[PDB]
């Protein structure tokens, strides 16, 4: 269920989409 | 500009159906290996990324939950028509999100989900009091049919704005 | 305002809250 990291190359809003789905995660896994 | 809301409420309510319905529009299962949580949409002419928190319903004590929460700056108070217990849990919910943002005075809209059923157990009236008793918007959805489902997050996002 | 590296196959769930309030905090350092 953990999202995949986002990659070196990432761009910004590869990371705002990334941050989204960990936000989740964190949530659920507490 | 970024917005970041979280959707709160009972088990099985429908925070998940809504969050997909908003998203990836749809709401039979799909199968395809990432969930998104993110959405770039434009609101009364100005356009808006859109951060969409989807709790967990079971809940708990945890400090790293109150942080996560603490991080969004609008929320919605989901209940199902056909649950009387997921409506009374509402002042819970609005407690809860008071405690953790410090403040009586947060974005909030009340909504009534799962509209589409063949029966309710919980009338409009008694949402639309309660709402305004909160002096906040209340709107009813369905993720199933999607009806109600744009207008309950833009209608934070309003709110947010306003804030 | 360095990017923050997300963590490997080891890290725990505090790494990961670690790496998420990082990354909160320089997403919004680039806006
Ligand atoms: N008819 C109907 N069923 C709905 C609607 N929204 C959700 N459901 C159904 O109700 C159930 C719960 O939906 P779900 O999205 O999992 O709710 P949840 O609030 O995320 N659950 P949890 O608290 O456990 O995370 C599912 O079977 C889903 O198909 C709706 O608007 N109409
Ligand atoms: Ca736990
Ligand atoms: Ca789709
Ligand atoms: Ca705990
Ligand atoms: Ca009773
Ligand atoms: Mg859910």
């Amino acid at each position: 269920r953990r999202p995949r990291c986002p990659g070196d190359d990432a761009s910004i809003e590869d990371l705002h989409e990334y941050w989204a789905r960990l936000w989740n995660y964190l949530y659920a896994v507490a | 500009t970024e917005y970041k809301l979280v959707v709160v409420g009972a088990v099985g309510v429908g925070k998940s159906a809504l969050t997909i319905q908003l998203i990836q529009n749809h709401f039979v299962d799909e199968y395809d290996p990432e969930p998104s949580y993110r959405k770039q949409v434009v609101i009364d002419g100005e356009t808006c990324l859109l951060d969409i928190l989807d709790t967990a319903g079971q809940e708990e004590y945890s400090a790293m939950r109150d942080q996560y929460m603490r991080t969004g700056e609008g929320f919605l108070c989901v209940f199902a028509i056909n649950n009387t217990k997921s409506f009374e849990d509402i002042h819970h919910y609005r407690e809860q999100i008071k405690r953790v943002k410090d403040s009586e005075d947060v974005p909030m809209v009340l909504v009534g989900n799962k509209c589409d059923l063949p029966s309710r157990t919980v009338d409009t009236k008694q949402a639309q009091d309660l709402a305004r008793s909160y002096g906040i918007p209340f709107i009813e959805t369905s993720a199933k049919t999607r009806q109600g489902v744009d207008d309950a997050f833009y209608t934070l996002v309003r709110e947010i704005r306003k804030h």
